This record gives structure tokens, C-alpha cells and sequence, in this order.
């Protein structure tokens, strides 16, 4: 323009460069965005049931396949005979098997008894997980209405009950509705509000990485902020372990013995697992835990294999190859891989030639090769999302675990290259300087391959830090039941017993921010962290001493209630405006709008005990010159205060001049209109 | 993000020296050449001045209007625009913004009013309109500043109720003429905030 | 000289059709580069005004895409593919191959589009009060006229009457136009409109 | 060996004996046979796809769901070609009952 | 020269242009690329097949 | 979609004339400045000249190795850039490249292998390379111009086999010398594809 | 004056490693629009040159996501964060600020990177109907060795001519033909080298 020969058009460059570095940018926020673990919610078998009861099964190299289920009606006596092949047989005659399928809370989840016997095992169990995904991400489970969250759930269609052409007593319309794979995504967005994609995905042992894989492509792109992805089998029937056996793909122990000589194949076993999954720049920006990011994924069918249930060995490096180039990454950046590793014989020695050509290509670092199957059994359709929570409490807890039943490493697979290092030790693994990054395949029986790249969490150097020890805020328990709620007070009572001098402050936001309003309240509010370990010991007992119990139906709409005169005592609020600067400052513009009509001020009326308001020139209670500006200032600020705390009312109702402080709040006459 | 946000509108009688900040936080200040682009009272955009980068010269370029009255300078180690102000007549009232462009304004910051009226503070002088025959309306003429909010059956009646855009005279002064449409006998209480003089009004014809 | 840059200064709009404002510049913005110097700006009602296009087709990172940009070197384009509810507003036709420029244009005024109204003429007589106090106000209040494109006369003439109108409202999508005739003592010892929402003259007084 | 994704909708219905009793002839086979899982797989199988093959279930949706998922792998690229669609073939009156 | 940065920030911006131009059409291609229906195979009620 | 695609290489001597096209289908060619840049055979790019956009008018800007011998042109009707190279010398035998730019060479042509020597079309002197007592190996010295293609045990062995780059002598010829490694008797072939002439040589210590 | 840019001449990469090319400009070339005017190229093997950054930092369309930018105009560094067979060649740093531009710097000779091998020497002395032809070639090969910053001398030196190969696949290395064009008589009166894959002279002779 003036100056030289450039003012004009480079500015037209700065914008066509802003322009291109924020276009270049959310096309590496619609593919590459990294989607962050919110959460983690997994029974698992064993007695898992939390993934740090999941934590203390790997750490401890505990396996968890330890028999059959009895309190399933399993005929334990046709399940097994002499003969190999009889029609009925199953050769796994162990397994990993939960006892939380024959047991469910019905009233909780709004179902009736009648509705629930109906409910696939598979659907119970993700109902159950996902208001603890939520009730653990921070996130109210009861605050996700209307709220974009797809659920995808990864199910083997399992058979439950009566078959749907021969209907029960009870269950007769809810059989076919609480057993289709459809509603078990589909159940969770109805109980717990969810307006998203609801998708029930099904590509058999890979149906929670690809459910996984499903709800990272549809956070990348928006089309849920939040989403719950995870799978479950839960086996109603033994009749997927008598047909697996028949074309004898099981174990005689149920062991999934990964890598290792004695592979007979599947260990089969059952078991859940959620993950919550947000964009990292949405569960940064919302304060979200973030427990690892799934950096990529990617599904890859293994094509014209030998056999449906035939593995391919080219069809798993074009999909460790296709989520380590859609994760932005290389083979050199996973430390560890949480294979599938079946046990199976065949299955084996072609997914590790397949680790050989995809990760082990000249490895500086060997690959720590692992598998969770080899600790619970093949969880079917939950594995997958049962090792991207075993290699997220690996990110979280500085170790890899152990593959438990590998020493003898099979003799079919190649370990000469020194490139894959099975985990037959617990390996450190604690955050270095280069991203702590795994990498999760879970590969199916219909040829479905699916692998996941995870990264650890952006080390959060401060985020939520300390202040000072101020006054403390309730303890806020509740829960839908007079039964569950005094387990409630005897679950965080443990959960503080076990880990002490947990700031109050800390046990009262993720109790009250953290759950949700169920009917059954017991907030308390102590005097500090032990002195609540008392009170968490009387509910636990339902005896309330200390605590305020109280019984609700979703109620909410509070009341203002004024009271006229004779409420006032000697000491009105003398501290709690020394205490909090909301109810001194809410005195402040009450003051400042009585200041212009009245002299004595109520700022040293409050402040003064009667006791030595005496000489101050207002009396302690006879000055109704004096003392009904007061009322009706404590009045005000003290309703200011409650609705400073969240406390607002459905209306409100004054007695006599307790008429002047509700018009006051009503908004109907500004402060200094009822306060002259 | 980049936000420039301003600060340093007010009321000032002509011949005063007014002080507009622009608060620059997102970009590099020194790169930019940030412009102050006047919008008097409903009108069209009409460009006061920028100042070039200080990597360019920093020559401050003036509209025709203004010459002479009004200086624009930066600061990168403080990172603020300036529009100063001197010498302010009545066209000075006015939505002043800052863009931060001299010939590509970007971001625009938010929108400084800064007024230069010769007026005081004064409440309503309430006049009804009395329906010939229909609509019911009241006058607000006489008041300064802008706040001014008028409602009907006081906040009850929403329909029909056009709270016609303020109006300057001549003198400094504010006029507003809010009316209902409906066949009926209805009430009007205008609040002039500065001053705080609410008078209510009751019109038949 | 200096480019003169027009419009259609009135271009109404129906939501969820498209629309294109248009600018013609008298001089060419080609400049040598290739590259246009006209920009396309947007102030929505009462905010800061918006970059929409600079270099005459590109767009501004943050705007929607339904705002598209064309142009030779005189006659130029802005093809909204999607009126919305916020697609309303001024466009400013804002040249860059002559700076300082001292003006952003007289700018298209968009408004929401429907049929034409029924401008309801109401005069008002001052209250008495008022003559009272030492002025005079008759107002000629028109109400629910779209669009806004009216005479308001006074005579038995004019040169005394005050502009005040609102934008645009959403139920109604209508204008409304409070005229007013401030005035004095004496002279107090008529108003009519020629908006298109009828064509006959239509006078009535105080 | 070709990025070819397969999306198919069904419902899981129930068909042949059920597992836990088998069969006579379809011994291993039934469970090969009454599983949505493999109701993709085995079309990328039989015509060597090795896109996506997932299969969907929302019932009376899941077919318009498949075609999101596949327009989708279609959009970000997964794969180049992609297979969408549902079937209901109900071999039991379960569902009228 | 190069005609001082008239021949440059020019030559710099018709590519910061162009390569937002087709970084913007990756953009409407990763999330409104219209895909085809290049075929249709149906076994539906009645004769249909 | 943006291409560049060349014409106009070959063998002439020192003194002559050459034309250099570069057919510009994708981009408007009146917009940039189109650029011609030279990679002398495996050494760094030169850049020999550019002309200057017909909207911007401006002149052409060539180097000081070539002013006064090298003119480009350019034509939009036609859509052809020129390199027109007059009273040619050794330095000319090289890959000329024309690039859409004149500060931002964004798009290249293939490059065009324009070579200048004053030799004749001659095939291989194929001598050989006897082992000291190891590798075994064979000249092609004095053969012009370049193609080449020398294989051994005639295209039987492909491991070990290195064959050398052209190496140019300053008479205007060129020398291969193709060598396996490989403990023992091996059969080397060499083609002058412009003459073809195919000679054959076993080697011996 | 010019601005004089140089680079780590030689860089090595391994696959799959991030690696970082840098340029040092002895003028400063960051401009009054707060735009570096440093633009990095790649010559890949055999090929027309490309595009990778322009404007020292933004990237040109096309080129993967590996080619990051970061510096100053004076210190700059290309950084790839992911070195495959693709990001091989000569990467040329070349300016902007002063056009016109002679050159486009030596340009960093990238390889891929293995460890530190053994060049073997070979001399092979001329065949003697070469001698019957009127020429004598002496050539001492030299073998499967990376890097290459290996040079052959001639003694017992200066008709000697040159002849490499860029980097093989399976192997990674180098090999080197020096050759000695030489005359009937004074082939009637021995070649080294000092390449880091040795550090002692190895001397055979023909
Ligand atoms: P056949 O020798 O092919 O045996 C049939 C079985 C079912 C064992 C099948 O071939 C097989 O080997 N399945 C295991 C391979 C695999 O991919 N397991 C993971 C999917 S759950």
C-alpha cells in the first residue's frame, strides 16, 4: 500500500495462512483427533469387578479360569462324557466364569420383576456398566438426557431363555425385547437418557475393539460428544462351549494358554467391559478424567482365509498397519502389544508371523507381547475392550503384567529375532521420555480383525491442585434403595479406610458432582475425613446419628419459606459472614440499599452478640426501628447465600415481612424497592 | 483464541480527551495493524484510522474527519491499541471498534460506545398517547442516557408491544415511544436506570 | 479516482432458500496478482461486524460454508447456499485496491422474507399534558409493514419529523416506524405513508 | 484382497436346535450358522473382502444404520467400496409370538 | 528483484490460497463426500427378487 | 488438476540452437511467474531464468551464466512457456526443469535431458576388469550417448550386481564399468541402444 | 549482500525415526510481514524437484504430515517425524528474501541410515588390449560402504574421474568407480582411501 511495496497483501497471506493452519488442523481433528479413556467399567471373570480388582489380578499373575458356572442351570452331568464327539459335550471343563450373571437389580434400572428375568445377561451387565463408566468418569450418569452419547456395545448374540415361539408365564413380550442384541446398546440410551448412536455392533471376538473403533470414528467426525463403547458375553446357555467344542477349538482346561507349547485353543470365557470415550479436547476442556487416548484404529476383514474361523497372517498386518498409520504413528513407537492370543494352536503362531511383519521390523526396544486372555479366558466379544483396560491400567500403574501361562514358548512361532519380548515377567514400564504407547488386536471367528493403538495420558503437570483447608461441604450419598444406600456408607467408608487422609473436600466433589440424585439421600457433612469414617459406619448399620437421611422420588422444587418475626436470636449470623464472603458480601448490597433508608447500619448489628450490642445504640431484639431492616436483610442475604449454593426456589411464600424478603427474591421489588 | 477486547467507552461533554483500549490476546500484537472502524448510531461502518505495524514503520493513517483530533498507537510488551481521543465533538457518539486489519479486518474485538452528548442526567418526561378511536402508546421524551427499558401492564403484556428504538433531538436529549396494538385501559412504567425515576402511566382516550 | 462499490441495498431473504447479494465496483479490483480485492463483511444485528470473504472468493476459517464468493473484476457475488435465521444482517461490499477507505457502503440491509404487510397508520395526537409542559408530539405510528420502504409525510409541511423503526421481529417478521413530530407552542393551532403494502395515499390527522 | 467393507443389519431371531443340544449333521456348524458376527464375515470371505465387515443391530433400523457406518467408511476412506444393507428372514414365528 | 514482495507475498498467498482451497475440499470430502448406490440387490416380500 | 509437462530435449554441439516447451494444462498460465531451473547430470539445481506474469508486465530476470545466450517467453492464448537456448555450450548438457514460480517454484515439469556434446554416435570399447586373485567386472569406456544397459551372465545374475553411473571424459564419451561380487568365469553384455551394437565379454584372471 | 544458507550436508536416516534437517542463514530472513521467507524443496532420487514448506513453516498441499516446519528465518529446522523410503533424496533449503537465486544451496544429501560398514577396496588393473587399444584404465572399486565421504588417490593423482552410486535397498551402502583415463607410456611407472569404515591407509596397487 504505502510503506516498501507490501501492507496489503500480506495480510491476505496472514488469513490465507491462519485460514490454512485452522482447515489443516480440523482434518487432524476429523481423523487423527486422539480420543480420550474417560473411564473404564469391566466384571470380568475372576471376581473382577472394577478395573483395580482387574489390576490386582495381573499384577499378582492370578488366572482366573477356575470352573464352571453352577448357579446357571448348566447340566453339569450332559456337559461331559467319555466320547470326544457326543452332541451335547463341551470340552472345556473349566473356564472364566462371573457369578454376577445370575444377578441383577431390577427396581434400580426401572425394570419390573418380571421384565428383568427377560433381560439377556449381556444387556444386564451393560446396563450395570454403564452407570459405573459414568459414576467413575465424574459425569452424573442421572445428567447425560437428550445429551449426544452413542452407546456401542459389542455382543455375540448369546441364547437366554425360553425360545421366543415357546414364551414364558411372565416373560412373554420382554423375551424378544430383552434378549435382541438391539436393545442392549439400545436399553442403556433409553435408562440413562442418551441421544446418540445407540449401535449394537456384532463382528464376534472383535466386537468391542470395533464397537471401540466405531464410537472413536463417530467422536473424530461429531456425532456424539461422549460415547460408551465396550462388549460383553455373558454365555446364558453352555451351548456356545458344545459347539466351539464340537469343532474342537477348546481346551480340556480353559486356559487360554497364549504363545506357549501347551496351546489347545480357546479358554473360553465371559466376561464385560465398558470404555468412555470423549475427544482429548473435549475431555481436557470439560475437566474429564483421562485415563489413556486411543490414538487410531482401524477393522480389517481377514478375507478369503482357509476356513471362516481361519486366521489370516495378512489380513492382521494390514490392520496393525492401518491403525499405525491412521494413529500418525510407526512400529517402533508401541511398547507393547495386548495380542489376541487365543491359544490356539494355529491362531497362534499366525498372529505373532503377523507381529514379526508388522511391529517386530527391526525392533531397537523388544515388543512386550501379552495377552489378558491368558488371566480370564477368552471373553469373546469382551476381549478387546478387556485389553484396552488392561493396557490402560498398564499406562496408569508403571508395569506391564504378565501373560500367565507362557514359559514354554511355542515352538511354531519364531523368537529369533529378538524383536517381541513375551511377558512371562512383569516388566516395568514407567513414563519415560517417548509416549507410552500399546497397541490392543482383538481378531474374531468371522474374520473380523480389529487393532487399537493406545497412548498414555497427557501427563497432567497440574490441572485440579491444592488451595487451603477451608470450611467443609456435605458428604453427599445417596442411592435407589434403604438397602443400597447403607452399602453406600459401607463402600466409601472401606474406600477410605484403605486409603486415608483423602482430602474431605475431594470425597465431597466426586460424591456430589460425581453420582447421581437417586432417590435414597444421606448427605453429612463432618468435621473432617475420620470424623466422616464415624458416620459412614452408622449408615452402614442404617443407623443416622450426625447424618441427615431423608427419602425422595427425583423431587427437587424447594420452597422459600419466610418466617415474619421471632426467629431472631442474640447472635444472628455473627461468624457466617466472618467465615464466607457470600453472605458478607450479600449483607454488603443489602446495606448499601438500606444505607439511604436507615441509619444504624445492620453491618455491626450482626456482627456484635447482644451481649456487647448493648452499647452500640440497637438493642438486641425490642429496636423494631432497627431489628425489622436487620430480619429483613439476614433475610435476603441468607436466601442469596442458598441460592449461591445452588438452592433455588419453586416459589416463594413470606409470612408476614418475611412477605417483603420473598418480594425482595421474586424479582417483583428490586433490593433497595423492599429493603426502603 | 484471538479476542480483541476493548475498553474505555463513557460520557463526555465535546472538547474532552476520551481514552478507547484494545486488549489483543491470541495473536502476535506486532504483526497486525490494528484500525478503529466508527458505526455512529445506526448508520454504515465508517473507518477512523490504523496504525501500521512497528515492523512497517508504525505510520498512524487518519480518516479526512478526524485529522489532527485523533492518534492511534500500539504496544507489543504491553499489547494494547489505543485510540486517543482528543478534541471530541458531537459525531463522536458512536459504537467504535477495533479491528485488527488495515485493509483485512479480522477479528473486531466487541464494540466500545463512547458518547459525546452536551446533555445531563434527566428522567423521563412520560407523555401518553391517547387512541384516536386502535393502539395505545406512551412517549419518553426528555431523557438521558441510554439505559431505558418501558414495559406494558408492567412486564404482563408482551404481544403486541414495539419499543420503537431511542431517539436523539437536537438537544441532547432521548425520546423513546413505546405502544401496544389491542382493542380494549392499560399501564406503562418507564425506568430510566442513571437516574433511577420510574413513573408509571395510565391512558384512555 | 476512488471505486465506487453498490448493491442490492435491500435484499430480502426466505430462510432455508438460497440468496446472493451482488456488488459492482466502477473501477477494476482485478489487481495484477490474479487475485480480487474486494472482501464481503458481515454485521449481524448489534455485534461486531464479521470477515465473511477476503480476496473476493476465499472465506474467512469460522464462517459458515453455506457463504459462497465469485466475482470478475467490476461485478461480484456472495451466494449464501443456506439462509438461516442468522444470515441476517448488513453485507458490506468493502473494496481493498484503494486504501484509506473512509466508508464501508451504504451495505446490503437482509431481512427475513415474506409477503407484503399492511402498514396500520395510527395517528396519535399529543396528549394535552404535553402541550402543557411546553412541546408537542403527534405521532404517526405505522405498525407491521414489511418491507420497509415508506414515506411518512406531514402537512396542513414536513421538515420537522424524527426517523425512529426497529428491526426486523420474528413472529411477524414485520417493521414498525414511530415518525415523530416534535413541535412547539403555537404552531400546533396530518400524516400519510406511500409504502408498497398499499399504492392510494392513506391520510389521516389528528 | 480388496478394502471392500461389509455392513450388514440383522436381528439375532433363533434358527436351527439350540447350541447347548447340537445336532446331528450341523454339529459345528450351527454356531457358524446363528451368529449376526459371522452374517459379514462369511460374505467377506466367500468373495475375499478385506474391508470392515461389521454387522449391526437395532432391529427395525439396523439397515439404515449399516449404511451410515459404510457412508462413513467411505467418507474418512477406510474403504473404498463398501456393501451396506439388512435382511430380517425370520425362520421361527418367535417374533410374530 | 523480484518486483519487492509484490511478485513474492503474492506469489506466497496463491498458494496459501490454493493449498486452503484444497485443504478445504478434504474437509467436505471427510464428511460430505455423497457416495454412490452403485447397485441394489433385494429379496423382499412377494415375488420380489 | 495442475500439470507441467515438458518438451523439447536432445543431442546437439556447442554453438547451436534449442527450444525448451512447457505445456501448462490445470492453472490459469497468466497468473505466475514461470521459472526454468537447471540440474546439471548429479549435482545441485541452477536456476537459469523466469518471465514475469503478462497481468504483472514486469521483464525476465535470467542468470549471469547465461544473459545475452537464453530467452524465455510465454504465451497464454497457447499456454506455452519457452526456454529458448541459443549459442549453446558444454555447461548446457543438463535436465532443465520449468517451475510454476518465480520466488515459489510450487509445480516442476519431468525435466528434460537437453545435452550438449560434441561426440558422435560410437558403440562400447567393453574391456574388462581381470581379479586380482574378489570381484569381477567391465568397462564400457567411450560409448555416447546415454542409454546403456549392461547386465551379467546376460540378465542371469542380479545380486552383487552394481552397475557404475555414467561418467562423462572430456572428449564427450562415456564410461560404464558394471562389476559382480562373487567367489568362482561370468558373462557381461553390453547394448548401445542409439547404435546397437551388443558386445559380449568373458573374463578371466 | 547474499544470504548464505547452509545445512547438515549430510544427514543420515533410519526408517521409522524422526529426524531433523536444519538451515542456517547468515542474512536474516524473516520479513517486516513476520514471514520467514525460507521454503524447503525435496529432490527425491531421480525425480522433479517438490514442494515441501514454503514460507518456513506452512507446508504445500500434497505433502504428507511427516514434513513439519520450525525455527527461525535465521536457524531453521525441517523436522520429520516420520522418516519412511519416501523421505530420502536432497533437501534443499532455498531462500526468498533476495531473488535472484544462482544456486539452490549444496542441498542435504539425506541416506538411509545403517551402521558404519568396510569399504573393499579392489584395484583392477587395466586389461592389456586396452594397452593394445591405446588407453589404460586402472579402476579401483570400492565396494558396499556407507557413508560415503570416501575418496580414492592415485600415487606412485589427478586424472582421476569419479562414479557413485546412490544408496541400494537390501544392503544400504555405496560404491565408488575412480577411474584413471590414462596414456600409452606412463602406465610403465597403487590406490587408497580414507574412508571412516577404516581409519588406516590400505594401499594395494595394481
Ligand atoms: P481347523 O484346523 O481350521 O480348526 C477349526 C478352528 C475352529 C479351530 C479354526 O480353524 C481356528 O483355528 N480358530 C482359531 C483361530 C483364530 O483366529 N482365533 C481368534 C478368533 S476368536
Amino acid at each position: 500500500m504505502a510503506s516498501t511495496d507490501s501492507e496489503k497483501v500480506a495480510e491476505y497471506l496472514r488469513r490465507a495462512t491462519l485460514d490454512l493452519r485452522a482447515a489443516r488442523q480440523r482434518i487432524r481433528e476429523l481423523e487423527g483427533e486422539p480420543v480420550a479413556v474417560v473411564a473404564m467399567a469391566c466384571r470380568l471373570p475372576g471376581g473382577v469387578s472394577t478395573p483395580e480388582e482387574f489390576w490386582e489380578l495381573l499384577s499378582e499373575g492370578r488366572d482366573a479360569v477356575a470352573g464352571l458356572p453352577t448357579d446357571r442351570g448348566w447340566d453339569l452331568d450332559s456337559l461331559f462324557h467319555p466320547d470326544p464327539t457326543r452332541s451335547g459335550t463341551a470340552h472345556q471343563r473349566g473356564g472364566g466364569f462371573l457369578t454376577e450373571a445370575t444377578a441383577f437389580d431390577p427396581a434400580f434400572f426401572g425394570m419390573s420383576p418380571r421384565e428383568a428375568l427377560a433381560v439377556d445377561p449381556q444387556q444386564r451387565l451393560m446396563l450395570e456398566l454403564s452407570w459405573e463408566v459414568l459414576e467413575r468418569a465424574g459425569i452424573p450418569p442421572t445428567s447425560l438426557q437428550a445429551s449426544p452419547t452413542g452407546v456401542f456395545v459389542g455382543l455375540i448374540p448369546q441364547e437366554y431363555g425360553p425360545r421366543l415361539a415357546e414364551g414364558g408365564e411372565g416373560v412373554e413380550g420382554y423375551l424378544m425385547t430383552g434378549t435382541t442384541t438391539s436393545v442392549a446398546s439400545g436399553r442403556i440410551a433409553y435408562t440413562l437418557g442418551l441421544e446418540g448412536p445407540a449401535i449394537s455392533v456384532d463382528t464376534a471376538c472383535s466386537s468391542s475393539l470395533v464397537a471401540v473403533h466405531l464410537a472413536c470414528q463417530s467422536l473424530r467426525r461429531g456425532e456424539s460428544s461422549l460415547a460408551m463403547a465396550g462388549g460383553v458375553t455373558v454365555m446364558p446357555t453352555p451351548g456356545m462351549l458344545v459347539d466351539f467344542s464340537r469343532m474342537n477349538s477348546l481346551a480340556p482346561d480353559g486356559r487360554c494358554k497364549a504363545f506357549s507349547a501347551g496351546a489347545n485353543g480357546f479358554g473360553m470365557a465371559e466376561g464385560a467391559g465398558m470404555l468412555l470415550l470423549e475427544r482429548l479436547s473435549d475431555a481436557r476442556r470439560n475437566g474429564h478424567p483421562v485415563l489413556a487416548v486411543l490414538r487410531g484404529t482401524a477393522v480389517n476383514s481377514d478375507g478369503a482365509s482357509n476356513g471362516l474361523s481361519a486366521p489370516n497372517g495378512r489380513a492382521q498386518v494390514r490392520v496393525i498397519q492401518q491403525a499405525l498409520a491412521e494413529s500418525g504413528l510407526g512400529p517402533a513407537d508401541i511398547d507393547a502389544v495386548e495380542a489376541h492370543g487365543t491359544g490356539t494352536r494355529l491362531g497362534d503362531p499366525i498372529e505373532a508371523r503377523a507381529l514379526f511383519e508388522a511391529y517386530g521390523r527391526d525392533r531397537e526396544q523388544p515388543l512386550h507381547l501379552g495377552s489378558v486372555k491368558s488371566n480370564l479366558g477368552h471373553t469373546q466379544a469382551a476381549a478387546g475392550v478387556a485389553g484396552v483396560i488392561k493396557m490402560v491400567l498398564a499406562m496408569r500403574a508403571g508395569t506391564l503384567p504378565r501373560t500367565l501361562h507362557a514359559s514354554e514358548r511355542s515352538k511354531e512361532i519364531d523368537w529369533s529375532s529378538g524383536a517381541i519380548s513375551l511377558l512371562d515377567e512383569p516388566e516395568p514400564w514407567p513414563a519415560g521420555a517417548r509416549p507410552r504407547r500399546a497397541g490392543v488386536s482383538s481378531f474374531g471367528i468371522s474374520g473380523t480383525n480389529a487393532h487399537a493403538i493406545i497412548e498414555e495420558a497427557p501427563q497432567v503437570v497440574e490441572g485440579e491442585r491444592v488451595e487451603a483447608g477451608d470450611v467443609v461441604a456435605p458428604w453427599v450419598l445417596s442411592a435407589s434403595s434403604a438397602e443400597g444406600l447403607r452399602a453406600q456408607a459401607a463402600r466409601l467408608a472401606a474406600h477410605l479406610r484403605e486409603h486415608p487422609g483423602q482430602d474431605p473436600r475431594d470425597i465431597a466433589y466426586s460424591l456430589a458432582t460425581g453420582r447421581a440424585a437417586l432417590p435414597h439421600r444421606a448427605a453429612f457433612a463432618p468435621v473432617d475425613e475420620s470424623a466422616a469414617l464415624r458416620v459412614l459406619d452408622g449408615l452402614a448399620t442404617g443407623n443416622a446419628d450426625g447424618a441427615a437421611v431423608g427419602t425422595s422420588r427425583a423431587q427437587q422444587r424447594a420452597v422459600f419459606v419466610f418466617p415474619g418475626q421471632g426467629w431472631q436470636w442474640a447472635g444472628m449470623a455473627v461468624d457466617l459472614l466472618d467465615t464466607s464472603p457470600v453472605f458478607a458480601a450479600a449483607l454488603r448490597e443489602c446495606a448499601d440499599a438500606l444505607e439511604p433508608h436507615l441509619d444504624f447500619e445492620v453491618i455491626p448489628f450482626l456482627r456484635a452478640e447482644a451481649a456487647r450490642r448493648e452499647q452500640d445504640a440497637a438493642l438486641s431484639t425490642e429496636r423494631v426501628d432497627v431489628v425489622q431492616p436487620v430480619m429483613f436483610a439476614v433475610m435476603v442475604s441468607l436466601a442469596s447465600m442458598w441460592r449461591a449454593h445452588g438452592v433455588e426456589p419453586a416459589a416463594v411464600i413470606g409470612h408476614s415481612q418475611g412477605e417483603i424478603a420473598a418480594a425482595c427474591v421474586a424479582g417483583a421489588l428490586s433490593l433497595d424497592d423492599a429493603a426502603r | 483464541e484471538v479476542q480483541l477486547v476493548q475498553s474505555g467507552g463513557g460520557l463526555v461533554q465535546p472538547g474532552r480527551s476520551l481514552r478507547l483500549s484494545c486488549t489483543a490476546s491470541g495473536f502476535t500484537f506486532g504483526d497486525y495493524a490494528m484500525s478503529w472502524v466508527r458505526q455512529a448510531p445506526g448508520k454504515g461502518l465508517e473507518w477512523v484510522g490504523f496504525i501500521r505495524s512497528k515492523a512497517y514503520g508504525g505510520t498512524t493513517e487518519y480518516a479526512a474527519s478526524v485529522k489532527g483530533r485523533f492518534t492511534i498507537s500500539r504496544d507489543d510488551s504491553k499489547s494494547i491499541a489505543y485510540l486517543q481521543m482528543n478534541s471530541l465533538k458531537t459525531e463522536d457518539t458512536a459504537v467504535y471498534y477495533c479491528t485488527r486489519g488495515g485493509t483485512l479486518f479480522d477479528y473486531w474485538g466487541q464494540g466500545t460506545l463512547v458518547t459525546v452528548s452536551s446533555a445531563s442526567t434527566k428522567g423521563p418526561s412520560v407523555f401518553p398517547l391517547a387512541p384516536s378511536s386502535a393502539a395505545l402508546g406512551c412517549l419518553v421524551k426528555d431523557y438521558f442516557p441510554e439505559p431505558v427499558t418501558v414495559s406494558w401492564n408492567s412486564g404482563a403484556l408482551t404481544s403486541g408491544v414495539h419499543t420503537f428504538p431511542a431517539v436523539l433531538q437536537s438537544s441532547g436529549l432521548y425520546s423513546l415511544s413505546s405502544v401496544v396494538t389491542v382493542p380494549s385501559t392499560y399501564i406503562c412504567n418507564v425506568n430510566h436506570k442513571p437516574s433511577n425515576t420510574k413513573v408509571d402511566k395510565k391512558v384512555e382516550p | 479516482d476512488v471505486v465506487m462499490t453498490q448493491s442490492p441495498l435491500s435484499l430480502p431473504v426466505t430462510p432455508g432458500e438460497p440468496a446472493s447479494i451482488s456488488c459492482r465496483s466502477s473501477q477494476s479490483l482485478l489487481h495484477s496478482n490474479g487475485y480480487n480485492y474486494l472482501d464481503w463483511y458481515l454485521q449481524k444485528p448489534g455485534q461486531s461486524p464479521q470477515l465473511l470473504i477476503y480476496l473476493g472468493s476465499n472465506r474467512a476459517s469460522g464462517v459458515p460454508d453455506r457463504f459462497s464468493g465469485s466475482g470478475s473484476g467490476t461485478d461480484f457475488t456472495l451466494k449464501i447456499s443456506r439462509v438461516e435465521a442468522e444470515d441476517v444482517g448488513v453485507y458490506y461490499c468493502m473494496q481493498s485496491l484503494q486504501t484509506p477507505r473512509l466508508t464501508f457502503g451504504p451495505g446490503t440491509k437482509v431481512d427475513i422474507k415474506r409477503t407484503v404487510a399492511a402498514p396500520s397508520v395510527f395517528i396519535f395526537p399529543p396528549s394535552d399534558e404535553q402541550l402543557k409542559s411546553g412541546t408537542a408530539s403527534v405521532v404517526c405510528l405505522l405498525n407491521n409493514f414489511y418491507p420497509r420502504g415508506a414515506k411518512v409525510q406531514w402537512k396542513v409541511q414536513s421538515g420537522n419529523s424524527q426517523e425512529s423503526v426497529t428491526e426486523q421481529d420474528s413472529k411477524d417478521s414485520t417493521y414498525s416506524l414511530s415518525s415523530t413530530l416534535t413541535l412547539s407552542k403555537a404552531d400546533y393551532e396530518a400524516c400519510e405513508v406511500t409504502h408498497q403494502g398499499l399504492s392510494s395515499p392513506v391520510t389521516k390527522s389528528f
